[PDB]
C-alpha cells in the first residue's frame, strides 16, 4: 500500500471509423503545485498501440520500461516480429491488465488508471481500460479521472453507441477531443494547457502529435463580472 | 434488576420481578421487591440502570397519588400507562434519558377487565397478554406462546410462571435470585408470599 | 442501532380510479425479536389517512401530536382537514425538528371532499414532501416494495382490482423482509366509505 | 440532481432535472426542484431536499412580507442575501446548495449559493452531481449574447447531459424563463425523454386472490344526530 | 488563491487571479477577489469564501454606519474593524484578508491580516496558496516609489508566476487601482500573462 | 490506505425452467455516480452448455470467470474430454471461491444449465462459496427488488385460488421460455426505473438441449 | 437461524429452519442447513454457511477415507473431533461455525456440538442459532428419553417453529431428520407459514396471534 | 468454564470444578467436567478461553501418558507441574498464546504426601494448600484462611469446601451449576458423586 | 533544506545550504549536503539524512563496482541506481535527491528524483523545503548556456532567498562546480549573501 506522489491527470479517448484516438496532458503534478511541465504520458507501442497513462507517475515510468521490455521480448527468436507476430494491442492490454489485478492482489498496487489505445490486425479498433484495481471496461469513449466526469459526456454526444462509430470521420474525433481537453483545462485544477494527440488509424497508421496547446478559449465575459452579488463596481 | 414478566389472565394480572441486585461483582441483595404500586388497582414492576429505575417509578407514583388526591378518583390503568409513556419518550430526547423500562399491570374497576402494558424506556408501548423486557422474553415467550389461555385463572398463570422461570433458571447464565410474584385484581393487589 | 430499523414494518400508498388505498404490516419489535402482531401503522383524523413506520414511540407520538394538531384545526376551521393541507403540516412539523428529527417515514392518503381528487404523499424524516401519482412507499423493506409497485401497478384501478395489488405488493416485499409481517391490514378509501380488511400471512 | 442557469439577451434562464434519490434508489422520478421565492425570482435547489424547500419557502416568506411593507417587487440581491446569511448562521448544516435567478426593477441577474454561505456571480452556472456534466456542455457551447431561445436550448442540453451521464440524474427536463418586462414562465416537464416502454405481461390479479381475515367498515364520519 | 497588494508613488493596487476550487474541481474560474468595503478602501480575500464574504459584508457594513456619523474613515479603521471580526472569532473562522485604500492625507497604505487575525502594516503583501511560490521573486523586484505602470508590471509578473505553479490559482488577472484620480479596474487575460 | 475492492454496480437474474434455463444480468458498468460502459458483457458462455455471471466487483468476477473456464478446458484434457455436468461445476467453483476464504472474490456468482436428467438447473453462490441449487434467483444491485415479484409470479407466493378464501394454494404450474423471458424483462424494466445502477442494456442467454442462445434488449439511459 | 437436535430412545432427531439474511432483507427462504456428511451422519449449520459447507464436506472425505483404511465405519466421538481439530489450526483466523453432528454407532446414538473455538461437547440436547432460546424452551418442557419416533419428529418441528414465530432471523421452512443404526432417515421439508396454522388450530396454541 | 478450586489437606487433594458451560446468552451443558486425568495420582483441572482450555490439558495429557509408557514410571506431581509451567510461560509469548488457568493435585508415591499446585496462563506457578482461579478466590480464600488445617480429613475438606461453595452461590452473579468434585489419594482419582 | 543543481555552458553545479534540523533546534549548522558518489558525479540530498546517507553510500558502491567493470559511468547511470534504490524502497524510504553529473561526450546534466522514485531530467532542479519560495525567482531568472560566474550568482542570489523566508534553510551556501578542468569547491557565508 502507497500513496500517489508525482501524478498525471485525465487520459481521454474516443473511436471513430477507421480507428481510435487518444490525449493527454504533459503535466506533473505534485499536489496542488504544477510541478513538471514536460512529462510525455502518451507511450506508443510499436506502430498500432498507445498507451495512455494517469495517476503515479513513478509507476507510469515503470510501466513504460515494461512495454519497452516487452517489445524486446517479443523479437527475441521471432522473424515475424515486424509482420504476423507483431505486438498487438489486445496482447499489451491484457498483460498490463495481468499485471495490475496481481499487485492489487498482493496488496502494493501500480497507483494508475490505464487506456490502450490501438488497431489490431484485422483493422478492428481497440480501445479499452484498466486501472489500479484491475477492473477493465471498453466503451466508444474512455476517459479517465476528471476526462471521465467532463470529456466522456462531450464525446458521447458525437458517439453516443456503437452504431455512431462508422458514422464519425477522423476531423470530427479530433475536433471532439480537442474541445474537450480545453474544457478540462477551463474546469481541471490539475491540468495544463500543452498536450500530446495520438491517432491511430487503419489506413494512415499512426500519427504522434506533440506540442499541442488549447486555444479559443473564452475569457473576455470575466471583464464584466464584478463581486459576489450585490457588488457594482 | 434484569427480569420482570407480565402475564393477564382472565380475571387478574401477575408480575414476576426478580430479586437480585448486583453491584460490581458481588450480589448485595436477593430479596429486592422491583415494583411500586401506583394505585390500589395499578402495579408498576421495573427495570434498567440502577437509581434510575426507582428515582423514576417514585416519581411516577408520586404523579398518581397527587392525582388520586385532586380528583377522589382513581385513574385507568390506560390512562396511567399513557402518563408514564409520554414522560419516557419525553426522557429519550432530554440532555440524560431515564434508562427504565417497565410493565404495568392493573385491574380496570369500571370495565372490570385485567390489563397488562409493556413500555420500554425509548416510550414504546404495547398492551399485551404476556410481555417481558430485556432477554427474559428470549426464554419464556415460546412456552408463553405455548401454554397460554385468556380464559385461565389465577392458579393456572402462577403454574405457567413457574415453568417459564424453571426455564429461566436452566438456561441463563445469570442468577437473578429467584422472583418476588404479585397479583392485581378487582380486590387490588396483593404478594404470592411462597413461590 | 439505526432508529429506522430497530422496530421494523412497512406502509403502502396506491391510486386507483376514484379511490385510494393504504396498508401496513403488523409488526413490531426489539430486532430480532418480534413484540406486537396487533401494532398498526395506519391512523385517521376524519378523511385523512396517515401511514408511519419507524422508530415506534416516535410513531405513536407523531399520531397523538397530529391528533391534537387536527382536533384544533378542526375547531377553528369548522371543517375537517383536507389530505394537501394535511400533509403541508406533517411537513412543517417536521422540519421544525430539523436537528433533532423523528425517525419516521410518513405516507398520507385520502380523498379531497370537495374535488373529489385521490391523494398521497411521502415524506423523509424531516419532512422532504414526495408527492407521487402512483404510489408511495416506506419501511425497511422499501427497496422490495418499489420492486413489487413499480412492475405490479397500473393507474386507474377500480377498488376490489386495487386491493389485491397493493395486498400482492406488501405481503410479498414483508415476506422478503425480516423486520416486516405478522398480519397486515389495507384500507379501501372512496368518497364516503372506507373498507379496512386484515390480511392471511405467514406468522415468521 | 443537475440543476443551471443561463443568463441571455433580455433575461435569464434556469433549468434541472426531474430524479430525486435515498442512495441507489428512486424516491420520485418526476420531482420538482424549481422553486418560487417570488413571482419572477425563481431558485434551483441540490442537497438535501428538505433543506431547499425549507429555505426556499422561508426566504419566500420573508421577501413576500418585504414586498408588501416597502411597496415596490422583491430584489433578487434581496433573496441572495436573506439566504447566504440564514445558510451561513446555520454553517452548512442546511444543506442546500442553490441557484437562485430572476428579474426586477434593476435588471436580470443570476447567482449560485453554496451551503455555507458563499456566492456567485456569473452568466452561466451548473450544481449538483451532474453539475460536472451540465458544466462541459456550458463550457463548449455557451457565448454572449444568446437569443432566449438559444439559451433555453443550451439550459436543456446541459441538463441532458447529467440525465443521461449522471447516476443521480435523470428522467424529465423543467425550465423557467425569466424576461424583462414580462410575467415568468415555468415550464414543467419542457422535456420528457424517458417513458417507460409498454410492459410485456399485465399483473391484474383475479378478485378473491388474496386471502382475507377480517372485514369491517371504518367510521369516518363524525358523531350523528338522533 | 494568488493575491497581493502593492503601495506606489500615487497610491495603492490591488491584485488577484480568478480561481475558486473545490479540491480539484474550479468551482468558478472568473472569480472576483477584490471588494470593496468603501469608496476607495477595498480588500483582497483569501481562506473559505463564505467567511470572507460574510466579514467583508459586515465591514461593508461598519464603515457605511461610520461614514454616516464621523465621515470618511481611514484605511487603517477599516483593517481595525477586519481584525476585531478575524481575532475574535479566529476560532470559527479561515479567513486570509489583505486591506489596501487611498487616503488624501496617509495616500497608499496596505495591512495584511493572516489566520490568527493579527495586523502588520507594510509597503506591499502577498497571499494565498500561490503566494508560497513568489515570497523570492517580490522580496526581489519590489521597490517603493514605483510607478504605476511599473506596479502594475511588477503585480502582472508576480502573480503570473503564482498561476504557474499553484494549481489552486489561475483564470484572470484582476486588479483595482486605488487613487486621488479615482477608482481603476484592470484585468489581464492568460494569453497576456502567460507569455511573461 | 488502499481499498483492494470496488463495486462495478450492474444485477443479474437466473430462472430454471422445466427443460431449458435463463441467466440474465444488465450490461450496464459504473463506479459510483459515473457510468464506465454501457454496454459490456457480464454473462458468459463458459462451455459444455453452461452460463456464468459473477456479478459484484468487476475485476474478480473476470477472474473467476477466467478460471473456471480455464477449469472446463483442464477438466476436458484430465477426463478424456468427458462434459462437464452442471452439479459437478458448482462443486468445482465452490473450491475455486474457498481457495480465497481469506481474501474473496467479492462477487456473487450464479451459473445455469440443464442436469444430467435434461431438467433445467440455476446454481446460486456466495462470494466464498457456499452454493445451493434454486429455481429463481436474482443476484446483485437490484436483487432485493426483484426477488419478491419472483417469489409472487414465478411460485405463486400468497396467491390463493379464488373462491376458497386462502384455504387452497395457485398450483405450481411450468412456465414456458417465452413466458420466463417477459418477467425478466419486466424484472429488469422495474428495476431500472428505481435503482440508478440498473439500466443501458439487458442481455440474456438462454440454455436448451440445442445450445446457448443469445437475447439483447434496450434499457432506460439514465 | 434456528437449529437443534437431540437423543432419545430410538435415535437422534435434527431439525433446522430454512432462513438467510443480509441485514433485515431476507436472501433464501429455503437453504439446506443440514450437511449429508454421509448416510449414517449429519452435521448441522450455524454461522458461516460456507465455513459449514467446505468444512463438513472435507469431513466427508476423511470419514471415508477412514472406512477405507481400516474397514470400519467411524465413530460419532471420532468423526466430531476430526472436525473440531481442523478447526483448530483456523484458530483465530476468523471462520465461523456451529454444527451438530449426529449419528448412530456402537456405542448408540450420538451426538456432538462444535464450534469454531474448537469445542467439542457430547450431550443428549442441543440448539444453535439466533433462536435457539425459544426452541430450548419447548426442548427442555417436552423432552423424555421415553418418545416415539412420531413425537419426537413432531416435538424438533414444534420446537423450530416455536423459533422461527419470535425470531425475525429465523424461518422458511422446516427440514427433519431421524438418525437410525441403518442411517439417517429425511422426514420433509415443512413450511412454517402452513405450519403455524395447522399446528395453532390442532393443538391450540398461540392464541394470541389472530387466525 | 471459570470456577475451579483445590484443596490440599492431610492425606489427599480435593479438587472443586463448575459444571456450566455457556454459549452466547444460553448455558449450553450443566455437567461439563473440567478435568483430565494426567496419570494414576495427577489430577489436572482447567478454566479460561472456550476451546483452549481442553486443547491445552489433553495436550498436556498426551505428554505425561507418553512419558508414563516409554520411562514404565509415573512423574511426581512436581516434575508434572514444572512441565505444564513451562508449556505455558512458552505459550504466553507464542503469536497465539494458550488462554488457560490449570491447578494440578497429585499424590506423591514417593513422599506419601498429597502436592496442590496452581499455574495460571502466564506459567505463574505456585504450590499451596488451598487454591483458586479468577475471582473465585476473592470470595473463598477468607473461609479457607480461617478453617484450613494441614491435618484435615477428607471428610472436613469437603465439609469445607462445601462451606466454599455456598459463599459463592450467595454472593457470586453468576449461576455456575454447582461444581463436580474429585480425590486424589494413595488409592488413585476417584469423583464425590453426590455434592 | 534548500537544494539545487544547474547546468550551464562549461558543465554543472551544484549548490546547497547547511542546516539541518531537529523541530526548532538545529542540530548542525555547517551541514555538507552535497555528496560525491564519483569523481564528476555527485548529489544534493533532501529528507531524512538517515535514509539519504544510506542511499549514496550504496550509490557509490554500485559506481566504485561498476568502474572497475565496465569504466567511467554516465549521469544518467547514476540516476538510474538512484532511482532504482528510491522508487523500490518507496514505503520506506523519505528522500529527496538531485544527481548532477559531467561528462566530456554529454556535459553537464541533471536528474531530480522526487519522493515517489520518479526520474526528471532538467536544464537545472529545485528542492527541498525552501525550494518552494524560489519557483518563482529561479524561473524567471535561468537561462541556458550561462557562464560560470553568472550561474554562480543564480544560485547565490536563489538560496539567499531561500534561506531567507524558509526556517528550516541557513547557515552557509555551499557550491560545488563539476567541469572539464576538474571539481571546484565554493562557500560563501550569511554576510557575503545576505546583503544581496
Ligand atoms: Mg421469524
Ligand atoms: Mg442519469
Ligand atoms: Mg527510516
Ligand atoms: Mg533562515
Amino acid at each position: 500500500t502507497q500513496q500517489p506522489i508525482v501524478t498525471g491527470t485525465s487520459v481521454i479517448s474516443m473511436k471513430y471509423d477507421n480507428g481510435v484516438i487518444i490525449a493527454a496532458d504533459n503535466l506533473g503534478s505534485y499536489g496542488s503545485l504544477l510541478r513538471f511541465n514536460g512529462v510525455e504520458r502518451l507511450i506508443p507501442v510499436g506502430d498500432n498501440t498507445v498507451v495512455g497513462i494517469s495517476g503515479d507517475i513513478s509507476d507510469m515510468q515503470h510501466i513504460e520500461r515494461l512495454l519497452k521490455d516487452l517489445v524486446t521480448e517479443n523479437a527475441y527468436d521471432n522473424p515475424l516480429a515486424d509482420a504476423e507476430e507483431a505486438l498487438e494491442p489486445s496482447y499489451i492490454f491484457e498483460y498490463l491488465a495481468t499485471v495490475m489485478y496481481q499487485r492489487r492482489s498482493k496488496m502494493n498496487p501500480l497507483w494508475n488508471a490505464i487506456i490502450v489505445a490501438g488497431v489490431q490486425s484485422n483493422g478492428d479498433q481497440f480501445l479499452r481500460y484498466v486501472n489500479l484495481l484491475g477492473v477493465t471496461y471498453s466503451s466508444p469513449t474512455l476517459a479517465t479521472g476528471f476526462g471521465a466526469h467532463m470529456a466522456n459526456p462531450l464525446l458521447r454526444k458525437v458517439v453516443d453507441r456503437e452504431s455512431d462509430i462508422p458514422k464519425t470521420t477522423v476531423q470530427v474525433a479530433e475536433e471532439a477531443i480537442v474541445n474537450a481537453m480545453r474544457v478540462l483545462y477551463y474546469r481541471d485544477a490539475r491540468s495544463s494547457r500543452n498536450f500530446s494527440l495520438a491517432i491511430i488509424d487503419k489506413n494512415t497508421g499512426l500519427t504522434f502529435k506533440k506540442n499541442l496547446q488549447v486555444e479559443n478559449m473564452k475569457w473576455d465575459f470575466a471583464k464584466d463580472i464584478k463581486g459576489y452579488g450585490t457588488q457594482k463596481i | 434488576m434484569d427480569i420482570i414478566l407480565g402475564i393477564r389472565v382472565q380475571d387478574s394480572v401477575i408480575l414476576a420481578s426478580s430479586k437480585a441486585v448486583t453491584r460490581g461483582i458481588s450480589v448485595l441483595k436477593d430479596s429486592d421487591d422491583k415494583t411500586r404500586q401506583l394505585s390500589p388497582h395499578t402495579l408498576m414492576s421495573f427495570a434498567g440502570e440502577a437509581g434510575d429505575t426507582v428515582q423514576f417509578a417514585e416519581y411516577i407514583q408520586a404523579n398518581i397519588q397527587l392525582y388520586s388526591i385532586r380528583e377522589d378518583y382513581e385513574l385507568s390503568p390506560q390512562a396511567v400507562s399513557s402518563f408514564v409513556r409520554q414522560e419516557l419518550a419525553k426522557s429519550i430526547r432530554s440532555r440524560r434519558p431515564y434508562q427504565v423500562n417497565v410493565l404495568i399491570g392493573g385491574y380496570d374497576k369500571k370495565k372490570n377487565k385485567p390489563e397488562l402494558y409493556q413500555i420500554d424506556y425509548l416510550g414504546t408501548k404495547v398492551e399485551l397478554p404476556y410481555g417481558a423486557h430485556g432477554y427474559s422474553g428470549f426464554y419464556t415467550f415460546s412456552l408463553l406462546d405455548h401454554h397460554y389461555r385468556p380464559d385461565m385463572t389465577t392458579e393456572e398463570g402462577l403454574d405457567l410462571l413457574k415453568l417459564c422461570v424453571q426455564e429461566l433458571e436452566k438456561r441463563m447464565p445469570m442468577d437473578f435470585k429467584g422472583v418476588i410474584v404479585k397479583i392485581v385484581d378487582k380486590d387490588g393487589i396483593r404478594q404470592v408470599d411462597d413461590f | 442501532s439505526d432508529p429506522s430499523s430497530i422496530n421494523g414494518g412497512i406502509v403502502v400508498a396506491m391510486t386507483g380510479k376514484d379511490c385510494v388505498a393504504i396498508a401496513c404490516d403488523l409488526r413490531l419489535g426489539s430486532q430480532s425479536l418480534g413484540v406486537s402482531n396487533k401494532f398498526e401503522k395506519i391512523f385517521h383524523y376524519g378523511h385523512v389517512f396517515l401511514g408511519i413506520t419507524g422508530l415506534a414511540t416516535d410513531v405513536t407520538t407523531l399520531n397523538e401530536m397530529f391528533r391534537y394538531k387536527t382536533n384544533l384545526y378542526k375547531l377553528k376551521e369548522e371543517r375537517a382537514i383536507e389530505p394537501e393541507t394535511f400533509t403541508q403540516l406533517v411537513s412543517s412539523s417536521l422540519y421544525e425538528r430539523r436537528f433533532g428529527p423523528y425517525f419516521v417515514g410518513p405516507v398520507v392518503a385520502g380523498i379531497n371532499s370537495k374535488s373529489g381528487k385521490p391523494f398521497i404523499a411521502g415524506f423523509d424524516l424531516i419532512g422532504c414532501i414526495d408527492e407521487a401519482k402512483d404510489f408511495i412507499v416506506s419501511g425497511t423493506a422499501s427497496d422490495q416494495l418499489f420492486g413489487m409497485c413499480e412492475s405490479l401497478y397500473e393507474p386507474n384501478l377500480e377498488p376490489e382490482d386495487l386491493f389485491e395489488t397493493i395486498s400482492q405488493a406488501l405481503l410479498n416485499a414483508a415476506d422478503r423482509d425480516a423486520l416486516s409481517g405478522w398480519g397486515a391490514v389495507v384500507y379501501i378509501i372512496k368518497k364516503d366509505e372506507v373498507v379496512k380488511r386484515y390480511l392471511k400471512m405467514r406468522q415468521d | 440532481t443537475t440543476i443551471v442557469g443561463v443568463k441571455f439577451n433580455n433575461g435569464v434562464v434556469i433549468a434541472a432535472d426531474t430524479r430525486s434519490t435515498q442512495g441507489p434508489i428512486v424516491a420520485d422520478k418526476n420531482c420538482a426542484k424549481l422553486h418560487r421565492i417570488s413571482p419572477k425570482i425563481w431558485c434551483a435547489g441540490a442537497g438535501t431536499a428538505a433543506d431547499t424547500e425549507a429555505v426556499t419557502q422561508l426566504i419566500g416568506s420573508n421577501i413576500e412580507l418585504h414586498s408588501l411593507y416597502t411597496s415596490r417587487e422583491p430584489r433578487v440581491v434581496s433573496a441572495l442575501q436573506m439566504l447566504k446569511q440564514h445558510l451561513f448562521k446555520y454553517q452548512g448544516h442546511i444543506g442546500a446548495y442553490l441557484i437562485v435567478a430572476g428579474v426586477d426593477p434593476t435588471g436580470s441577474h443570476l447567482f449560485s449559493i453554496h451551503a455555507h454561505g458563499s456566492t456567485d456571480v456569473g452568466y452561466y452556472l451548473s450544481l449538483g452531481s451532474g453539475s460536472l456534466a451540465a458544466m462541459a456542455v456550458l463550457e463548449s457551447h455557451w457565448k454572449q449574447d444568446l437569443t432566449k431561445e438559444e439559451a433555453i436550448k443550451l439550459a436543456s442540453d446541459a441538463i441532458q447531459a447529467g440525465i443521461w451521464n449522471d447516476l443521480g440524474s435523470g428522467s424529465n427536463v423543467d425550465v423557467c424563463v425569466m424576461e424583462i418586462g414580462k410575467d415568468a414562465e415555468y415550464l414543467r416537464n419542457y422535456l420528457t425523454p424517458n417513458v417507460r416502454e409498454e410492459k410485456q405481461k399485465s399483473y391484474k390479479f383475479p378478485r378473491g386472490t388474496t386471502a382475507v381475515l377480517k372485514e369491517s367498515i371504518v367510521n369516518i364520519c363524525d358523531i350523528q344526530e338522533e | 488563491t494568488s493575491i497581493m497588494a502593492v503601495t506606489f508613488k500615487d497610491g495603492v493596487i490591488l491584485g488577484a487571479d480568478s480561481r475558486t476550487t473545490t479540491g480539484a474541481y474550479i468551482a468558478n474560474r472568473v472569480t472576483d477577489k477584490l471588494t470593496r468595503v468603501h469608496d476607495k478602501i477595498w480588500c483582497c480575500r483569501s481562506g473559505s469564501a463564505a467567511d470572507t464574504q460574510a466579514i467583508a459584508d459586515i465591514v461593508q457594513y461598519h464603515l457605511e454606519l461610520y461614514t454616516s456619523q464621523y465621515g470618511t474613515p481611514s484605511t487603517e479603521t477599516a483593517a481595525s474593524v477586519f481584525k476585531e471580526l478575524c481575532y475574535e472569532n479566529k476560532d470559527n473562522l479561515t479567513a486570509g484578508i489583505i486591506v489596501a485604500g487611498y487616503d488624501d492625507k496617509n495616500k497608499g497604505e496596505v495591512y495584511t491580516i493572516p489566520l490568527g487575525g493579527s495586523v502588520h502594516k507594510l509597503p506591499y503583501a502577498i497571499a494565498g496558496s500561490g503566494s508560497t511560490f513568489i515570497y523570492g521573486y517580490c522580496d526581489k523586484n519590489f521597490r517603493e516609489n514605483m510607478s504605476k505602470e511599473e506596479t502594475v508590471d511588477f503585480i502582472k509578473h508576480s502573480l503570473s508566476q503564482a498561476i504557474k505553479w499553484d494549481g489552486s490559482s489561475g483564470g484572470v488577472i484582476r486588479m483595482v487601482v486605488l487613487t486621488a484620480a479615482g477608482v481603476e479596474r484592470l484585468i489581464f487575460y492568460p494569453d497576456e500573462y502567460e507569455q511573461l | 490506505q488502499f481499498n483492494p475492492y470496488g463495486d462495478n454496480g450492474g444485477t443479474i437474474l437466473g430462472i430454471a425452467g422445466e427443460d431449458f434455463a435463463v441467466l440474465a444480468g444488465d450490461t450496464r458498468n459504473i463506479t459510483d455516480y459515473s457510468i464506465n460502459s454501457r454496454y459490456e458483457p457480464k454473462v458468459f458462455d463458459c462451455g459444455d452448455n453452461i452460463v456464468m455471471s459473477a456479478n459484484g466487483f468487476a475485476a474478480d468476477g473476470d477472474a473467476l470467470v477466467k478460471r473456471f473456464k480455464n477449469s472446463v478446458k483442464w477438466y476436458h484434457f484430465d477426463h478424456n474430454d468427458k462434459k462437464l455436468s452442471i452439479n459437478s461445476a458448482a462443486r468445482n467453483i465452490q473450491h475455486l471461491l474457498y481457495s480465497r476464504r481469506f481474501f474473496p472474490y467479492y462477487v456473487y456468482n450464479i451459473i445455469a444449465g440443464l442436469d444430467e436428467d435434461g431438467k433445467g438447473a440455476v446454481y446460486s453462490f456466495d462470494p466464498v462459496g457456499s452454493y445451493q441449487r434454486e429455481q429463481c434467483r436474482a443476484g446483485g444491485a437490484a436483487a432485493s427488488l426483484i426477488m419478491p415479484f419472483l417469489d409472487n409470479q414465478v411460485n405463486f407466493k400468497n396467491q390463493y385460488e379464488p373462491g376458497t378464501n386462502g384455504k387452497v394454494k395457485k398450483p405450481l404450474k411450468y412456465l414456458s421460455v417465452e413466458e420466463v423471458i417477459k418477467l425478466v424483462r419486466d424484472s429488469f424494466t422495474s428495476a431500472t426505473e428505481r435503482h440508478i445502477q440498473v439500466g443501458d442494456g439487458l442481455e440474456i442467454l438462454i440454455v436448451t438441449k440445442d445450445g446457448v442462445r443469445k437475447e439483447f434488449y434496450e434499457l432506460k439511459r439514465d | 437461524t434456528t437449529t437443534l437436535a437431540f437423543k432419545f430412545q430410538h435415535g437422534v432427531i435434527a431439525a433446522v429452519d430454512s432462513r438467510a439474511s443480509a441485514g433485515s432483507y431476507i436472501s433464501a427462504l429455503r437453504m439446506n442447513k443440514v450437511i449429508e456428511i454421509n448416510p449414517y451422519l449429519l452435521g448441522t449449520m450455524s454461522g458461516c454457511a460456507a465455513d459449514c459447507q467446505y468444512w463438513e464436506r472435507l469431513l466427508a472425505k476423511e470419514c471415508r477415507l477412514y472406512y477405507l483404511r481400516n474397514g470400519e465405519r467411524i465413530s460419532v466421538s471420532a468423526a466430531s473431533k476430526l472436525l473440531s481439530n481442523m478447526m483448530c489450526q483456523y484458530r483465530g483466523m476468523g471462520l465461523s461455525m456451529g454444527s451438530m453432528i449426529c449419528g448412530w454407532d456402537k456405542k448408540g446414538p450420538g451426538l456432538y456440538y462444535v464450534d469454531e473455538h474448537g469445542t467439542r461437547l457430547s450431550g443428549n440436547m442441543f440448539s444453535t442459532g439466533s433462536g435457539n432460546t425459544y426452541a430450548y424452551g419447548v426442548l427442555d418442557s417436552n423432552y423424555k428419553w421415553d418418545l416415539s419416533v412420531e413425537d419426537a419428529l413432531y416435538l424438533g418441528k414444534r420446537s423450530i417453529l416455536a423459533a422461527a414465530h419470535r425470531d425475525a432471523y429465523s424461518g422458511g421452512s422446516v427440514n427433519l431428520y431421524h438418525v437410525t443404526e441403518d442411517g439417517w432417515i429425511y422426514h420433509g421439508n415443512h413450511d412454517v407459514g402452513e405450519l403455524f396454522w395447522k399446528v395453532k388450530e390442532e393443538e391450540g396454541s398461540f392464541n394470541n396471534v389472530i387466525g
